[PDB]
């Protein structure tokens, strides 16, 4: 009893479900999308199943300098 | 002394099991 | 001198004083708008 | 002297000493294994 | 009540009870200073943390 | 008010539950994650 | 109804769905932030330059294996601010880096002040004692000891624990192999705090349930209520009697039980706080020197005390070489400590 | 009513990403090594 | 003897445990799943060996 | 009548009784120190600061007598290992003295206090009740504070009218006391730099003067006295726990990370020196210029200070102790009598190995060496039937460079597995174990002691600021909340503001 | 085993043969005992907050209650008014039965999935095992938290009862 419209009046409306079958679906798209074009990885900067190792490498690329770990990554990825 | 110890104290738990549940404040209405 | 450190160090409390300063501002302002009745 | 104003009597209950004995008896059953070492 | 010649002397430092400045008074001043102890500890934290790295302020036992 | 009736709109939103989480274990047994 | 403060204060405290209040500034972005960045790491973000390890949904890890994890060892304990001389403001070598924990951290502490200047807030408005609050402080420090003392201590916020459910576990396992911290009688005073609390909640809940006053018709009871009703709902007097005959001793005072419901799972969980800040500096109760004096004397002498110390030597052996691997840990198979076939 | 809210905001700096990061999880699935 | 070969652990007070360390352990791997009552051992010593009272208990 | 945890709330509106509490526990305080001081006087070996320093001894108070200036003893001899000095006055046992006569002293004035307690000044002019001026005294305290703050840093701390304070070279191998200078420049904020402590107290010294000043001669803002509640003492209570809970996580991170004012020969070496090898890296730095400049291997390790090989050892790294395991460090590893000198593992070939040290973390660690890329060449097996590393079958010698074995080498397996053990903990030592019938088993030092009460006592006073901060602001509804309380007032939305009757809605 | 380290003996051995942390039975069980912890406090706390205003500052609240009195002690309405502004309204009971039902519930539920975990892995149906379960492409094993759980596991496995097995695998 504090003023705001009761979510079951809003949930069985027409209008939100006309606002939120276009809403809900596209916002999933893009979620699906920020994967499926790979932008997720980058944004993230985590490996790719084919970014973990070099293909005769075989140590972890473990950050070891706290003020230059920036530059090793950048090297690491080199 | 420390067997001693450790079964003095857990007899006076025993004790004070005794006296808390015969001799406690009644409860009264 | 000004290292970067320092000068990240500034970025750090320039953003800050700014997240701060707007989250008041609109808070002010919205409660200037939408007051109690009495 | 003239009496204090602000002394108060203190109290501690049947339940009180009891609930207090178990508290002290079974820290004590605790923590002696460490004080021997 | 007591009265004794160093209690007559001190008197007058606790008569003030409740005595107070009208509103506001000096807050915004005292906000002033608190905003400024509160960069003022956030400074010295981060150069202990390394995380701010001044010219000639080496952190260590080493240069000290 | 609302045109569409709540026990529709709970047993629809339910099986979308149901659909996405069983989507994510379908997946622990194909792909990344799956030992294999 | 004055200058701005006070305006701000009238539309701050609004009875709204969600209530706000001053402490809601502080409170509901840093929740926010620690939640989403919590969010955010186990769905995208690797531990791979951190940890050597996949943690989020993105790699193929599940709901039990996602983590975001601490930072390198090298990392000491830096704030990692994204700004700072670390990540130099690369929001994506900040992520490599482990900053999403310490955001995570931070937030979340600054967050947990914020709840409980809420729960002092709403008190004093609606006009109730603070005890909620009060209580709180447990759950403060618990995650204060934990997540930030603890790592304070050691060398770096590597050795805190990672954001995650496998991770927590992990933390653990460690704390027995390397602390012994089941022998802890710190620990073990939690333990009793949160059993007897569990235990409380359930004995009381049952009792209450199963001595209600026929207050309706219905044989579902929960009708036969009304919150604004003078009368208990349930008879302490046939509660007491109840317990007095069947365990010894009964409450009888609703107040005190109430009270002593607060005070055992709150002083448990501030007695393991005080353990882990022991464990903050290696101050363990790892052992007992006459125990140890007895069987390096005597080859005959066993007991589980020393059963376990072997199974923790078994752990940091067979854990530490890549749960630590700035250590850069090579142990030759012939120095692993096993018994017999296995 | 009202429309929008100090509650509406709440909800929806859930709701919002919720349903994003739940279409990123879905297209995760599909991901072979 | 927990685990039946003839390694006997001690657990208790007078045997040098303290609290913490004491225990009555477990009957012996030998027994197995096989009841075990005081009369079914040759003798009082040969029922403590084998872990007779945890059972019993 | 009182419940027990509540004995001394009758001294709430009784300021009189409540300075003759203060004035005792201020007595307990520094009797305290006093017999502190003696027991450690009667106890303490001061005839090697090099092998055997205070840290190794349990000594808590000895730390903070030396770092403030008192480093002499009335019976001659100093804590830098002087001997014939004369103390005068302020020696240990001056000190300790000094403070079991205050204690004396301050429990007569409790007495004096406690029977005497209806005095005028006590009572409000106006009403004729007890009443103190809370935001007055807290001014001509702050004036008070800051004046001692402003005189420690300009006087004592200078050496301008004081000794002044403690100060090492970066390895703590010559500390003593000496005068020191302010530090004005940012190099002040380092933690490392004594300068920066005085700087510190001689500019908030004269904060807290002008500060002070303010307090005594501006009254608190309405606003401010209703909202912090400045007529109830309580108030005072919960934020001077506040910032001594502060005060005390402070001091409990710079006695474990150092800083100017925790050196290391007074509370022993910090867990991180440990962790980052730091010793070690000056030791090899000393050895390679002895050798660089013409020295033998003999001549280079036979230069290394005792005093700075017993840094590199972990049986003084603070973060190696127990809970339980009382005592000084003494009594785990033994007095410490002299160094072995620098163990060199070499294998048949001749080629130099070098033994994994133990990290902190571990109880036990096995012994595992590498040769200078970290390759592993030998090793002791746990499992015997497939050994490959064996000292036996690798033919592993050690020789001693330095300390009591120069010149030696051992050939031997037992023997040379029985260094390797050793040098899991750095440099090796010889110990008395039996003067004090030494266990075997690692203590902590003061440095570690330190840290875990303060760091915990600081996590309770937490509580207890949270308790008497909730009580201020609460004391309305100390006894229950009232019987009266109106269903709308908490009730949604029949008051448009929470708990606000004049915007019923 | 009847006592306290063989206790810790009994749960490190378990964690060992069943990987119990990674069972759901007893997360569920965690979540009844720190639940029931929680609501033990959270419950304690909201009643004693609301208590009605019965004896003076010098006195324990608690003899503002008799044994027996039919007037409850505290007001419920207080006490939902505060919890439902914490949280919101709906998240908080003012019917006593159904909070008193729940406080029981919680922590009886997860106890019996904690009893019904040790009973079942009893029969060897255990934890979840996701050791070697991400792979990179070239078929690299890419460790997570699982697989250093499982480093710590083998610790226990390889060392327990040290004398007591000949042959390869531990099959009880
Ligand atoms: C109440 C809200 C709140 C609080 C308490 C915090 C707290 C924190 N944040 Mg978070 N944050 C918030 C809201 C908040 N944040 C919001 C809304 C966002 C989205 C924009 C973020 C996004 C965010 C990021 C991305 C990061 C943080 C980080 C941090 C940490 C370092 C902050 C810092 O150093 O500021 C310094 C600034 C101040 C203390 C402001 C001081 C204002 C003073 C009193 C006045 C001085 C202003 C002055 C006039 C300006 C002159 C500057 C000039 C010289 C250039 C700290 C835990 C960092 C972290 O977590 O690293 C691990 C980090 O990387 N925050
Ligand atoms: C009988 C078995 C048992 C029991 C009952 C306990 C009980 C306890 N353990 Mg011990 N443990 C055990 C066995 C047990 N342990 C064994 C065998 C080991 C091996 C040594 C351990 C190793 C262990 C470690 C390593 C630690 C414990 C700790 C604890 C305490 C945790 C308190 C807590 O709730 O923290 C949970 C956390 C909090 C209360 C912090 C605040 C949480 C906020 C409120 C969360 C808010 C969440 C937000 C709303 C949204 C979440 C989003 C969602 C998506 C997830 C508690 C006393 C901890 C401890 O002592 O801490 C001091 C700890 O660090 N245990
Ligand atoms: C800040 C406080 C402090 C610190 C850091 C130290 C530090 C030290 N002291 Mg000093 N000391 C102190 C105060 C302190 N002392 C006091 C107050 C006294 C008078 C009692 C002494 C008298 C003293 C003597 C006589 C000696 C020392 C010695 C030492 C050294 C060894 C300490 C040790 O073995 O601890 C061991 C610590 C523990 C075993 C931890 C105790 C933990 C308690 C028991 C937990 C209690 C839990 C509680 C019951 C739970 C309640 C639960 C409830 C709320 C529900 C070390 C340098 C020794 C030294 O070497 O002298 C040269 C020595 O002989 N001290
Ligand atoms: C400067 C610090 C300080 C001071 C002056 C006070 C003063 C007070 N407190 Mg607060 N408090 C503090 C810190 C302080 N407290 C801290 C750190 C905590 C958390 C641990 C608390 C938690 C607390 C609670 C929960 C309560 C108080 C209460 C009180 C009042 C009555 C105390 C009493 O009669 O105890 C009488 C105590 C005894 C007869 C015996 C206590 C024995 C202790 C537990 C063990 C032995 C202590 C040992 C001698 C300690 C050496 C001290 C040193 C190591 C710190 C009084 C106003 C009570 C109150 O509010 O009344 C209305 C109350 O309920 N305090
Ligand atoms: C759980 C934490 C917590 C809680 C719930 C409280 C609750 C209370 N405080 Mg206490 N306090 C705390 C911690 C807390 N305090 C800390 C750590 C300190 C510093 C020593 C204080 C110092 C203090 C004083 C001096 C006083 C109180 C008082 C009070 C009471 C009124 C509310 C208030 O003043 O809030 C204070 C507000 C906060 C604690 C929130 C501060 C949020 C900060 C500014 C955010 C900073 C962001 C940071 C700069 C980002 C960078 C991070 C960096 C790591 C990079 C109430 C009992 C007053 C009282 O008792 O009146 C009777 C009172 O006089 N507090
Ligand atoms: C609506 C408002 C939401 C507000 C935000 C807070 C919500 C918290 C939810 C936290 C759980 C997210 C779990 C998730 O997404 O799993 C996402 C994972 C994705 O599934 C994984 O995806 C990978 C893709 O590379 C691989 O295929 C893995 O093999 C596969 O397991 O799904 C599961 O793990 C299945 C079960 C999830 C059930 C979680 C139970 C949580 C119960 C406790 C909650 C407290
Ligand atoms: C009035 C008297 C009240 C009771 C006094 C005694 C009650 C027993 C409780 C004392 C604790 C037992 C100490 C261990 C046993 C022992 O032998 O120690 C004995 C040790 C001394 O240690 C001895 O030293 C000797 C040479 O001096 C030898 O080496 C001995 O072998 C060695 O045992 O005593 C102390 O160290 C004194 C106190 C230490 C200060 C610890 C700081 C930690 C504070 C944190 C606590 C906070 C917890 C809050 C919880 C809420
Ligand atoms: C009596 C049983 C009570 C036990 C409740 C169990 C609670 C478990 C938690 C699950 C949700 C509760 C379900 C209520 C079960 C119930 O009683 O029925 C549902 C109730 O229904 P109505 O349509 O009347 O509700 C709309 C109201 O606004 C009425 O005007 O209303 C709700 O929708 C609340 C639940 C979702 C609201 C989510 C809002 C999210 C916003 C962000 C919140 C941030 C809060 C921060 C706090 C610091
Ligand atoms: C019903 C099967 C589910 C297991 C039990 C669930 C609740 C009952 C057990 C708790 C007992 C506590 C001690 C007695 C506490 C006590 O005395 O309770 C009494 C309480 C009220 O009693 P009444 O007499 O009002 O109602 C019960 C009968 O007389 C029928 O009216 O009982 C109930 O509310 C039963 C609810 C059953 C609802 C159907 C099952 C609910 C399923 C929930 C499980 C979810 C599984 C989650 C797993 C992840
Ligand atoms: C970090 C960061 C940030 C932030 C971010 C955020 C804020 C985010 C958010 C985010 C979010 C907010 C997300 C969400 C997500 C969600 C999800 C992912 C969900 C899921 C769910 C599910 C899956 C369900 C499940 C279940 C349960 C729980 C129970 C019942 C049954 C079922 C199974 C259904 C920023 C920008 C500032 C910057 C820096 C960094
Ligand atoms: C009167 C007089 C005098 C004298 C005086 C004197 C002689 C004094 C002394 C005093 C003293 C001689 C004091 C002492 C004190 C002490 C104390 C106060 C202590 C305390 C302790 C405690 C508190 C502890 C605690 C604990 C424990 C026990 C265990 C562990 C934990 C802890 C730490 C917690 C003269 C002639 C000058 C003149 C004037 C008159
Ligand atoms: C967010 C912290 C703000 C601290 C309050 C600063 C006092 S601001 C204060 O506000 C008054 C309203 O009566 C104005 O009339 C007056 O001009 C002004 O001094
Ligand atoms: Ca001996
Ligand atoms: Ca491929
Ligand atoms: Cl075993
Ligand atoms: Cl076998
Ligand atoms: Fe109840
Ligand atoms: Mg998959």
């Amino acid at each position: 009893t504090t003023g705001e419209r009761p979510f079951s009046d809003i949930i069985t409306s027409v209008r939100y479900w006309v606002i939120h079958s276009i809403t809900i679906p596209a916002l999933f798209i893009a979620g699906w999308l920020f994967v499926s074009t790979g932008l997720a990885y980058d944004v993230f900067g985590t490996p790719r199943p084919d970014s973990y190792y070099a293909q005769e490498q075989r140590s972890i690329p473990l950050v070891t300098d706290r003020f230059e770990a920036k530059q090793q990554v950048e090297t690491f990825l080199e | 002394m420390e067997t001693i110890t450790y079964v003095f104290i857990f007899a006076c738990i025993i004790a004070l099991f005794f006296f808390a549940i015969f001799f406690r404040e009644p409860p009264r209405i | 001198t000004i290292t970067p450190s320092l000068k990240g160090f500034f970025i750090g409390l320039l953003s800050g004083a700014v997240v701060l300063g707007l989250t008041f501002a609109v808070l002010i302002a919205i409660s200037q708008i939408d007051k109690v009745q009495r | 002297m003239e009496p204090n104003p602000n002394r108060q009597p203190v109290e501690l209950n049947r339940t009180s000493l009891y609930l207090g004995l178990l508290l002290i008896l079974v820290l004590a059953l605790l923590f002696s294994s460490y004080f021997f070492n | 009540a007591r009265r004794t010649w160093l209690g007559d002397i001190l008197r007058p430092l606790n008569s003030e009870y409740g005595k107070v400045a009208p509103g506001w008074g000096t807050t915004p001043l005292m906000a002033v200073f608190m905003g400024l102890f509160l960069v003022f500890l956030l400074i010295i934290l981060e150069i202990y943390n390394s995380t701010l790295i001044l010219d000639g302020v080496n952190v260590s036992w080493k240069a000290l | 008010g609302g045109r569409i009736p709540l026990w529709i709109v709970a047993t629809v939103a339910g099986m979308g539950v149901i659909v996405i989480v069983g989507l994510f274990f379908y997946g622990a047994y194909a792909g990344l994650g799956s030992s294999l | 109804e004055r200058g701005w403060f006070d305006i701000l204060d009238d539309w701050l405290k609004r009875d709204r769905f969600v209530f706000v209040g001053w402490s809601g500034i502080l409170l509901f972005p840093c929740a926010y932030l620690a939640l989403g960045g919590w969010l955010t790491g186990t769905t995208f973000v690797t531990s791979w330059y951190t940890h050597g390890l996949a943690s989020s949904y993105l790699e193929g890890c599940n709901f039990l294996t996602v983590a975001v994890s601490t930072p390198a060892n090298s990392m000491g304990h830096s704030l990692l601010l994204l700004w700072g001389p670390e990540a130099q403001g690369d929001f994506t070598r900040w992520c490599q880096l482990g900053g999403l924990w310490t955001f995570i951290a931070l937030h979340g502490a600054f967050g947990l002040i914020g709840f409980m200047l809420r729960q002092f807030e709403i008190a004093r408005l609606v006009g109730v004692r603070p005890y909620n609050a009060i209580a709180f402080s447990a759950p403060i420090a618990v995650f204060v000891s934990v997540f930030l003392i603890y790592p304070l201590g050691q060398s770096s916020w590597f050795f805190a624990p990672s954001f995650g459910v496998a991770a927590i576990f992990r933390f653990l396992l460690f704390f027995q192999g390397f602390h012994n911290w089941t022998l802890n009688p710190f620990h073990m005073m939690g333990v009793a705090g949160v059993l007897g609390g569990a235990l409380l909640c359930a004995i009381h809940g049952a009792t209450v349930e199963n001595t209600l006053f026929q207050d309706g018709e219905g044989a579902s009871t929960f009708r036969a209520f009304n919150p604004t009703q003078a009368e208990e709902t349930y008879s302490m007097v046939t509660a007491n009697r109840f317990w007095s005959q069947i365990f010894g001793i009964a409450f009888s005072n609703k107040r005190w039980l109430h009270f002593f419901m607060l005070f055992v799972p709150v002083t448990g969980l501030w007695m393991s706080a005080i353990g882990v800040v022991g464990l903050a500096l290696n101050l363990r109760s790892y052992d007992f020197i006459s125990q140890e004096i007895r069987a390096a004397e005597d080859p005959e002498f066993e007991t589980f005390y020393t059963k376990n110390l072997l199974l923790n030597e078994g752990i940091r052996a067979w854990m530490a070489p890549q749960d630590q691997p700035h250590e850069n840990f090579v142990f030759p198979e012939e120095v692993l400590p096993r018994g017999n076939a296995l | 009513y009202p429309i929008f809210t100090v509650r509406w905001v709440a909800v929806h700096t859930l709701a919002v990403p919720t349903i994003f990061f739940l279409g990123a999880i879905a297209a995760m699935q599909f991901i072979q090594r | 003897d927990i685990d039946g070969i003839r390694e006997p652990v001690s657990g208790s007070l007078l045997y040098g445990n303290n609290i913490i360390t004491g225990a009555v352990v477990p009957s012996s791997n030998a027994i197995g799943l096989h009841f075990y009552p005081i009369w079914e051992a040759a003798s009082l010593d040969e029922w403590l060996y084998n872990g007779g009272p945890y059972q019993l208990i | 009548g009182l419940p027990w945890y509540r004995v001394h709330t009758v001294l709430i509106n009784d300021p009189g009784r409540l300075i003759a509490a203060h004035l005792m526990h201020t007595a307990l305080v520094a009797g305290w120190a006093g017999s502190m001081a003696l027991y450690e006087l009667a106890t303490f070996d001061p005839s090697d600061p090099v092998l055997n320093p205070m840290w190794r001894q349990g000594m808590f108070v000895l730390p903070f007598m030396a770092r403030l200036g008192v480093t002499g003893s009335w019976s001659g001899w100093s804590i830098t290992g002087e001997t014939g000095i004369d103390p005068g006055f302020w020696s240990f046992e001056g000190v300790a003295l000094a403070h079991i006569v205050l204690s004396g002293l301050l429990f007569l004035a409790a007495c004096w206090h406690w029977v005497y307690w209806d005095l005028e000044l006590f009572r409000d002019p106006r009403t004729g009740e007890p009443a103190l001026d809370l935001p007055k005294m807290f001014g001509i305290h702050l004036f008070l504070a800051g004046l001692l703050c402003f005189g420690f840093g300009a006087f004592h701390l200078t050496g301008l009218f004081g000794p002044g304070m403690w100060v090492s070279d970066p390895y703590g191998l010559t500390g003593s006391v000496q005068p020191v200078a302010p530090e004005w420049g940012p190099d002040g904020f380092n933690p490392y730099n004594p300068g920066g402590v005085v700087a510190h107290h001689i500019a908030a010294g004269i904060v807290g003067i002008i500060a002070g000043l303010f307090h005594i001669l501006v009254r608190p803002p309405q606003r401010l006295y209703k909202a912090l509640r400045m007529g109830n003492i309580e108030t005072v209570l919960s934020s001077s726990i506040a910032a001594v809970f502060f005060a005390a996580f402070v001091v409990a991170g710079t006695m474990w990370y150092g800083s100017a004012t925790t050196p290391i020969e007074l509370f022993g070496p910090t867990r991180y020196q440990w962790d980052s090898s730091y010793f070690q890296q000056e030791i090899n730095r000393r050895v390679q210029a002895s050798l660089a400049s013409g020295a033998t291997l003999e001549e280079a390790w036979s230069a290394i200070p005792e005093k700075l090989a017993f840094y590199d050892y972990i049986g003084n790294n603070p973060a190696k102790g127990g809970l339980f395991r009382t005592g000084p460090m003494n009594k785990g590893d033994g007095i410490a009598q002299a160094w072995k000198g620098h163990a060199v593992f070499r294998n048949k070939e001749g080629e130099e190995l070098f033994v994994r040290r133990m990290p902190a973390f571990f109880e036990s660690f096995p012994v595992i060496l590498t040769d200078k890329n970290g390759v592993v060449k030998a090793d002791i097996p746990f499992r015997r039937a497939e050994s490959k590393y064996s000292f036996e079958q690798q033919g592993v010698t050690v020789s001693f460079y330095g300390g009591e074995l120069n010149g030696q080498t051992f050939t031997d397996p037992p023997t040379v597995k029985s260094y390797a053990r050793k040098a899991i903990f750095g440099e090796i030592f010889e110990f008395d174990t039996e003067t004090l019938n030494s266990d075997g088993i690692f203590r902590t030092s003061p440095r570690g002691w330190f840290t875990f009460a303060h760091a915990v006592f600081a996590l309770l006073f937490f509580f207890g600021h949270i308790w008497h901060g909730a009580r201020t602001l609460f004391r309305d509804v100390f006894s229950g909340i009232d019987p009266e309380l109106s269903p709308e007032q908490v009730e949604w939305g029949f008051y448009q503001k929470v708990g606000d009757v004049t915007t019923r809605k | 085993p009847l006592g306290i380290s063989g206790t810790f003996n009994f749960m490190i051995v378990f964690q060992a043969e069943h990987n119990i942390l990674m069972h759901p039975f007893h997360q569920l069980g965690v979540a009844g005992v720190f639940g029931g912890a929680l609501f033990c406090a959270m419950h304690g706390s909201l009643v004693t907050s609301s208590l009605i205003r019965e004896t003076t500052e010098t006195e324990s609240a608690n003899y503002g209650y008799k044994f027996g009195q039919e007037e409850e002690t505290y007001n419920i309405v207080a006490a939902h008014g505060y919890f439902g502004r914490l949280i919101f309204q709906y998240a908080s009971f003012n019917n006593s039965r159904s909070l008193h039902f729940f406080l029981a519930a919680w922590p009886v539920v997860g106890v019996w999935f904690a009893a019904l975990g040790i009973s079942t892995m009893a029969f060897n149906l255990n934890g979840f095992n996701f050791n070697h379960s991400v792979i990179d492409a070239k078929g690299n094993v890419i460790n997570t938290w699982a697989d250093i759980i499982n480093r710590a596991n083998l610790g226990m496995e390889v060392m327990h009862e040290r004398n007591a097995h000949n042959f390869p695998l531990d099959l009880a």
